[PDB]
């Protein structure tokens, strides 16, 4: 039961979070940084996470 | 407390829901779709919405906040 | 005056009341259907008359009080069974 | 002088009277138009409010320093019912009470032209309770003098205990002119 | 006339707030104040209400200070907030009416034609609402009675916009019950249900004593309506009947037993599971 | 001298229904308000009520204020028996998740400056939806200790951390300019009795029967997809034990809720016809 | 912009054509003169 | 707060005489109140094992609505317990992986006060899944038990505690940590390393 | 000032009873509620709807779109003459009017016959002998929709 | 009662001007129905 009742409350949690948008990579310019054209609204250098 | 979650799953899957496209699956519990509004987001699918039956290019209702494939 | 439990009556007991022969206690039911007092059915092959509503009347201090005598009765009743439910059911109320 | 005032206005039937011209009933709203205008006039960060005294109270206007809103309000009122004195002033004890400025004379004016009927030992005990809570009661008698005199005395008499002037009494038998007689009344003569 | 009212959770919290607030700065029997709603038909929906500055005499009972002009200017001020409200009522937080709420009401009266006066009970009752709702009618008796100026009962509940629900919700969520139908809560509901019908039968029965032994006067409405009740109860022991509730319980049960028998049958199978995935981890411990 | 990550708002159950209604009493409009409260010591914002303000046609800013407005209802209210200061504002965001905007952050510096403890508080009428109270309390800090390097906000106790702040109000400046304050409220007994009050159900509806003829419907229904979902669970237990879930969680639901239905009607009737006679 | 409704003397209520975005209506202010600001070329918006 | 840590005290060593205090606090309204209520319950019966006050403590862990109390009822359980260090881990492991963070950190501290200063090694086990948890304080909590618990032990008669001064390590040295992982991680150090280890901690 | 536009949409799939396909013009496609007081059975794919801005509800039905060149060409048709202002042609009245009218009005009369009532007419002729005034004449005498 | 109507009419100008706030919006009139 209690398996259950945590996998519904982390499921509530990423759910209630929000979405995310897609992104093509134009090119992985300098460390860190990604440039990336997401569509339809112009192209962003994205500060890469750690993972 | 088992209950009461049951509940807020069945409210999370309302009636306001936007559709859109699912595009593919990423990976379990989640996938890329594409909202009708005209973008495409990687959002979370919901539990018990039959994998099976969930396949690419098929018309999906999403949470019109979360985008989550509900 | 006839309670719930045997409201039924009859065409020989309505004729011991106000003096009619049993030919027109049908007649007299049906006037009182119509004007809109009583309310219910006549089953002319046994001979008997069901009633299921009665327009409401002032009373007496003594009705009242066989009145409150019943509702003694009936409260009793509905006292005795929830001490009976809640006792059986006592492991399992929230 | 920092004050707040309650006007009690009788209505009864008896001021159909029309001995004062045109009739009692503008004689008496004459008569709170100048003594409202005087007190406003002294002081106008003075406040004033208006109750009436029918078959059952009323209050048209609570502590306000603006007079034209209280005239008209009074302006409509008529003749009716029966006065009931002692209800008319627990209200205007109660509306002073509840008066938004605490720095100010707790003071009411009663126009009680009429036979007041009520017990004579109740009448002086909540004489002798106003008196606790520190009231100033003016009063004008213009009527029934010879049935309300010996009442409206015992009012002047036990509010003011001892030496206690706050309180006063002014009759007025005679009709030459009440608002003559008011203006030339010694309440409004040390405003 | 109005049929039927109902009154919001914010009109509930502002008046408990209004009560404790004067109770805190100083006891007294009651708190007063005026509810906005809107009207839709003969179904009132008081969606607002704000507290007004009052007091009276317990002796007297007839000398009270309603602050009329605080009442119209609290009003313009809420109608410059928000529109689509408008006097409809008041409130007072009294257990028990008294001798002056006619003559508030005639004051409210001026104010609204249809005024509604709402009785709060702030002590947290078990059985009902804790709003009453009453209006004012006075007319010739057609039972020939001395006509006397006085309050008629009007049909009251409790209902809440989304906003005020889900606001209501998230403040309850720590005791809030499953909003679904479990065996033991509605076990639950029917015991409180008798509990409630015992109560009530408890206070007819003291009026019903009251009256016989002359401490009250009878009111012909009260004995029609008993009338209607105790003839409208039903007959349980007819054969037509218990051969049908016979029936329907049987019906009923074959259901219950067939549930209950697939429960079972489930049940084993996972036991059988269980029995063989424990063998098989130890057989395998052991090899 | 500087604030802790301890001090927390307590609003009362009056004031966030307030708040709520005026939210969603004028959506899409930014709806304003006071709210008048009393700070206890240091570490409370005891928000006692909220203040709804007229709709000031200029958005939300300093010009919506309306002081006239403010100070006689402030003493108005104090006249009713309400004497409390004015602890904060607050104004929703309808939709724009929870934060403050360049407007915002002047209005709260304003009141800051009229006195340096008060809170801006942020409502969502439309993402606050059945379940959810995205609600937000926020204070500013200040240039001159950012730029000093010193935490805007003091760590004595585990408190007031113990929340993950939203991504939008991070990018929003949740850090850089401002930073959040815990949120508790201060739910009396009396209060959530009266709450309870909304959905308790009358006596009539425990006792009630429901309705007979939608009750065999129903059981039928529900027998009939207990049938097909057996016809499924015996073609998935034979097909596992012969090449040695979904049908077996959906018979056990529909066993559940018959049970209960079929139960709870039969004892309801038997309570109804030998308590009525 | 694109049109300035005759200035209507007072209140000039100038029209403007956001590209891409809308067409909305404004009052601009803060400048000189509201003749001498611009009558059909570019100009800058302010956000809200 | 204070005043509820002060009323627990004050009523320390009473076994049973307590029992009315315990009764109306756990009753009152106030869930502060309930937290002394359950320190009371712990100082009340400290070192005895009084069922009683063993089924009052998990009762109130497992109904109450303050997570608050849920933890501090769990903590005082463990009090409770200490005095049979290996009879704790077997209430408080079903505990550990609990759905309420605020249980989990309850039951991370009353496992490392009950076997403080014991190297017990199921409570260690019990700890290290817990150790890594996806919320903060829980970590923050499992680590400090995890230092009582092993204070004073050589990884041969433990042969964990290598690992956890590791871990500890590993914990404050990150860029990501949590600030309240990174504060229980130093404090595990402080007290794995007491008193120059020369000073182990036991409550008899 | 208390009154907001709605949001202009069309049915596209009449989903479980309380669920609704729209999708908004120009915009993307939602699953809508119905509010209380509307004709579930008047809602049909196509029909036009007004949406709620916020909680996107079915406020209430509207009528089909209207095309421009049928508006321009059934809205704007001022036809009135009676039959007296036709001279001659009285028979070719007698089939015209007989064929159009007598079916709209009292149809009961082809009921009785065991006829299904006609629909349409020719009505071919030399250039000008007169069509366009013969048609007028009787949608003026109908007054119904031409 | 003039005057409170006059201060009605200020109400009622204080309302044009707080739902007037100019930065407006042009759109096509296309259609035109009513119940
Ligand atoms: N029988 C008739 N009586 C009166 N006018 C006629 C008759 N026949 C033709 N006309 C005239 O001739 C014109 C024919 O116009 P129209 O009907 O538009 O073209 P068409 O004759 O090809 O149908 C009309 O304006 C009408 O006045
Ligand atoms: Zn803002």
């Amino acid at each position: 039961l209690n398996a259950k009742v945590r996998l519904l409350r982390e499921e509530l949690q990423l759910l209630q979070e929000q979405g995310s948008y897609v992104g093509e990579v134009v090119r992985a310019m300098d460390k860190k940084k990604v440039l990336v054209k997401v569509h339809p609204e112009g192209k962003f250098v994205v500060d890469v996470d750690k993972n | 407390e088992f209950l009461h979650a049951q509940e807020e799953v069945k409210r999370i899957q309302s009636i306001p829901l936007v559709i859109g496209q699912f595009l593919e699956a990423v990976d379990q519990n989640t996938a890329i779709v594409g909202s009708t509004t005209g973008s495409n987001y990687y959002v979370r699918i919901l539990s018990t919405i039959d994998r099976e039956l969930l396949k690419p290019n098929a018309s999906v209702a999403l949470h019109k906040h979360s985008n989550a494939l509900v | 005056t006839r309670p719930a439990n045997h409201r039924q009556l009859t065409f020989e007991e309505i004729a011991k009341s106000a003096k009619i022969t049993v030919n027109e206690v049908e007649l007299l039911v049906m006037k009182a259907l119509s004007v809109g007092l009583v309310k219910g059915s006549i089953d002319e092959v046994d001979k008997r008359v069901h009633m299921t509503w009665v327009q409401p009347r002032v009373l007496d201090l003594q009705q009242i009080k066989g009145m409150k005598d019943r509702l003694e009765f009936w409260c009793t009743d509905v006292k005795s069974m929830e001490m009976l439910v809640e006792h059986q059911a006592h492991d399992i109320l929230t | 002088v920092l004050e707040s005032t309650m006007v009690c206005v009788d209505n009864s039937e008896y001021m159909r009277n029309g001995d004062f011209l045109p009739t009692r009933l503008q004689a008496q709203q004459d008569a709170v138009n100048i003594v409202c205008h005087s007190k406003t006039r002294s002081n106008p960060e003075n406040n004033v409010g208006l109750i009436t005294l029918a078959n059952d109270c009323e209050v048209l206007t609570t502590l306000t320093p603006d007079t034209g809103r209280i005239l008209s309000k009074l302006h409509t009122v008529q003749p009716k019912g029966k006065i009931t004195f002692c209800t008319g002033i627990r209200v205007a004890h109660l509306a002073l009470k509840h008066r938004q400025g605490k720095n100010h004379k707790m003071r009411i004016i009663a126009f009680v032209g009429s036979p007041v009927e009520d017990n004579e030992k109740d009448l002086v005990k909540l004489a002798k309770r106003l008196k606790k809570e520190k009231v100033n009661v003016d009063i004008i008698n213009f009527g029934e003098e010879e049935v309300n005199t010996e009442k409206l005395t015992a009012f002047v008499n036990t509010l003011n205990g001892k030496d206690g002037t706050g309180s006063h009494l002014v009759t007025v038998p005679p009709g030459p002119s009440l608002a003559d007689a008011l203006i030339s009344s010694p309440i409004l003569a040390g405003e | 006339a109005v049929q039927k009212v109902v009154v919001h959770p914010l009109v509930l919290l502002s008046v408990v707030d209004h009560f404790n607030r004067i109770g805190k700065v100083g006891n007294q029997k009651r708190v007063v104040g005026v509810l906005l709603g809107s009207w839709q038909k003969k179904v009132l929906d008081v969606s607002n209400s704000f507290a007004v500055p009052f007091d009276e005499d317990d002796k007297d009972d007839s000398v009270w200070f309603l602050d009329h002009d605080y009442l119209e200017n609290m009003y313009g001020m809420f109608k410059k907030v928000n529109a689509r409200e408008r006097i409809v009522g008041w409130y007072h937080t009294g257990p028990k009416l008294h001798k002056n709420d006619i003559a508030i009401n005639e004051l409210m009266k001026r104010y609204c034609p249809n005024s509604v006066l709402v009785i709060i009970d702030v002590k947290p009752k078990d059985l009902g609402l804790p709003t009453e709702a009453y209006i004012s009618v006075e007319e010739v008796h057609d039972d020939g009675t001395p006509t006397s100026k006085t309050f008629e009962h009007v049909t009251s509940e409790i209902g809440a916009e989304e906003a005020e629900e889900v606001g209501v919700e998230h403040l309850l969520r720590d005791i809030k019950d499953t909003t679904v139908g479990t065996l033991s809560q509605r076990i639950t509901n029917q015991v409180h249900g008798l509990k409630g019908l015992n109560s009530k039968l408890l206070d007819i029965r003291s009026y019903l004593e009251k009256v016989a032994t002359g401490k009250l006067p009878i009111n012909h409405q009260i004995i029609y309506q008993l009338q209607d009740v105790f003839n409208l109860l039903p007959d349980v022991s007819l054969q037509e009947f218990v051969k049908a509730f016979y029936l329907k319980t049987n019906d009923q049960m074959v259901v219950v037993y067939l549930a209950s028998l697939i429960r079972s049958v489930v049940a084993l199978h996972n036991l059988i599971n269980n029995k063989i995935a424990n063998r098989d981890a130890e057989k395998k411990e052991g090899q | 001298p500087a604030v802790d990550t301890a001090e927390q708002v307590y609003i009362s159950s009056l004031a966030l229904l307030k708040m709520l209604k005026h939210g969603r009493a004028g959506v899409p409009m930014e709806v304003m308000g006071l709210m008048l409260g009393e700070f206890v010591d240091d570490y409370t914002v005891r928000v006692i009520d909220v203040f709804a303000m007229p709709q000031s046609g200029t958005g939300v800013s300093v010009e919506a204020v309306d002081p006239v407005f403010q100070a006689k209802m402030l003493d108005m209210l104090k006249q009713t028996g309400r004497p409390e200061m004015v602890v904060g504002w607050y104004h929703s965001h309808p939709g724009f998740g929870c934060w403050l905007s360049g407007v915002d952050i002047n209005t709260q510096q304003s009141f800051e400056a009229l006195s340096e403890r008060a809170v801006a508080v942020v409502v969502d009428p439309i993402q606050s939806v059945k379940g959810k109270v995205v609600i937000d309390a926020f204070r500013l800090i200040n240039a001159n200790m950012m730029v000093l390097g010193h935490e805007p906000r003091q760590t004595t106790s585990n408190l007031g951390h113990l929340n993950k702040p939203s991504i939008q109000a991070l990018i929003h400046g949740l850090n850089r300019h401002y930073y959040s304050i815990t949120i508790n409220y201060r739910k009396n007994e009396l209060e959530q009795k009266m709450l309870l009050n909304l959905h308790k159900k009358s006596w009539m509806e425990g006792l009630t029967l429901q309705d007979y003829s939608e009750h065999c419907k129903h059981n039928e229904s529900v027998v009939k997809e207990m049938l097909e979902l057996a016809k499924n669970y015996n073609k998935a237990v034979e097909e596992e034990d012969k090449m040695t879930q979904d049908p077996k969680r959906h018979l056990e639901e529909h066993v559940d809720v018959l049970m209960t239905s079929n139960i709870v009607q039969c004892l309801a009737a038997m309570l109804d016809t030998v308590v009525f006679k | 912009c694109t049109k300035i409704i005759n200035a209507d003397s007072e209140d000039p209520k100038y029209i403007i054509n956001v590209k891409q975005f809308a067409k909305f209506v404004v009052d601009l202010s803060d400048q000189v003169a509201p003749t001498d600001i611009e009558e059909g070329m570019r100009v800058g918006v302010d956000r809200n | 707060r204070g005043l509820a840590v002060g009323i627990a005290l004050v009523m320390y060593g009473r076994m049973e005489e307590a029992d009315a205090l315990i009764e109306s606090l756990c009753r009152d309204k106030d869930p502060i109140l309930r937290r002394s209520g359950m320190y009371t319950v712990a100082m009340a019966y400290c070192g005895s094992g009084n069922n009683k006050a063993i089924r009052r403590l998990l009762h109130v862990a497992v109904s109450d609505v303050n997570d608050d109390v849920r933890r501090a009822a769990v903590e005082s359980l463990g009090f409770i317990l200490f005095r049979t260090p290996e009879q704790c881990p077997s209430v408080v492991s079903l505990l550990s992986e609990s759905y309420n963070p605020h249980v989990r950190y309850g039951a991370a501290m009353a496992l490392g006060i009950c076997c403080a200063g014991t190297g017990n090694k199921e409570a260690i086990n019990l700890l290290e899944p817990m150790t890594n948890d996806p919320v903060n304080y829980v970590r923050q909590g499992a680590l400090i038990a995890s230092a009582l618990i092993m204070i004073q032990q050589t990884e041969i008669t433990c042969p964990k505690v290598n690992q956890f001064r590791q871990l500890y390590s590993k914990v404050i040295n990150d860029k990501h940590d949590d600030v309240m992982a990174k504060f229980g991680a130093i404090l595990a150090q402080g007290i794995l390393d007491a008193g120059g280890h020369n000073v182990t901690i036991s409550l008899q | 000032l208390q009154s907001v536009g709605q949001i202009v949409g069309e049915v596209l799939k009449q989903l479980t009873e309380e669920k609704f396909i729209v999708k908004a013009t120009n915009g993307p496609r939602y699953v809508v509620g119905c509010r209380r007081q509307l004709d579930k059975s008047k809602l049909k794919p196509g029909t036009r709807v007004a949406l709620d801005m916020t909680t996107l509800t079915i406020m209430r039905y509207l009528p089909r779109e209207v095309d421009p060149l049928v508006y321009n060409m059934s809205h704007e048709d001022p036809g009135n003459v009676s039959y007296s202002e036709i001279g001659g042609l009285s028979e070719q009245i007698r089939e015209l009017r007989e064929v159009i009218e007598l079916p709209l009005t009292n149809p009961e009369l082809f009921q009785r016959v065991g006829i299904i009532p006609p629909k349409g007419c020719l009505l071919y002729g030399p250039p000008g002998t007169g069509k366009t005034l013969l048609a007028r004449a009787v949608a003026s005498q109908l007054d119904c929709n031409f | 009662e003039l005057q409170a109507m006059k201060d009605k009419i200020k109400e009622n100008s204080e309302k044009i001007k707080v739902n007037k706030t100019l930065p407006y919006l042009v759109s096509n009139v296309i259609e035109l129905l009513d119940v």
